[PDB]
């Protein structure tokens, strides 16, 4: 399971 | 000096920052709970630089490619940072191992940083910019802005 960086 | 003037020197030092890549006043350290994490060695001021997201920058089709394939390997880490520009979708992918510090900046919803997009004459940077005066010691943080079920369940870290 991974995340991510996002721009928001 | 005028808003545009003022403007027109923020964006020269940040353009001169990005070209030599100099990143002053961090160092590297362990954090409880965090694995590595950078901190401040000197005083930042509400709005300076702090330092770019440094990476492979890449579009959609190849980030979904390097997404399967580090999906495959546990022991791979997430460095990879995506944002929309001009309509389409790009990813700063930090995953390789180097000296540079935007990498290593661990995550906080109520950090001390704010990621920005900074054009350089049609080339995309992400940079993080203070968005308080951070003291000397202190971990610099950012919101990673991952706020999905599928990523909180696995890291509940991202909640808060
Ligand atoms: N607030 C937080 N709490 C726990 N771990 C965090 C965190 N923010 C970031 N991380 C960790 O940092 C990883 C993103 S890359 C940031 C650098 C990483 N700490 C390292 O030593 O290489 C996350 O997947 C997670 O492992």
């Amino acid at each position: 399971k991974r995340h991510r960086k996002v721009l928001r | 000096k005028s808003k545009a003037e003022l403007q027109s020197e923020e964006r020269k030092r940040i353009d001169e920052l990005i070209e030599s890549g100099k990143e002053e006043g961090m160092k590297i350290d362990l954090i409880d709970g965090k694995g590595r994490g950078v901190i401040a060695t000197k005083q930042f001021s509400r709005g300076d630089f702090v330092v770019e997201y440094h990476g492979d920058l890449i579009e959609i089709t190849d980030a979904k490619k390097r997404e399967a394939l580090y999906a495959q390997d546990p022991s791979t880490g997430c460095y990879m940072y995506y944002f929309q520009y001009l309509s389409k979708t790009y990813c700063v992918d930090a995953t390789r191992e180097t000296n540079r510090l935007g990498r290593l900046i661990n995550h906080s919803k109520c950090g001390n940083c704010q990621t920005k997009l900074h054009d350089i004459d049609g080339v995309p940077h992400l940079i993080l910019i203070a968005s308080r005066d951070i003291a000397a010691g202190e971990e610099l943080l950012f919101d990673y802005g991952d706020r999905s079920k599928a990523s909180i369940e696995a890291h509940p870290w991202l909640k808060h």
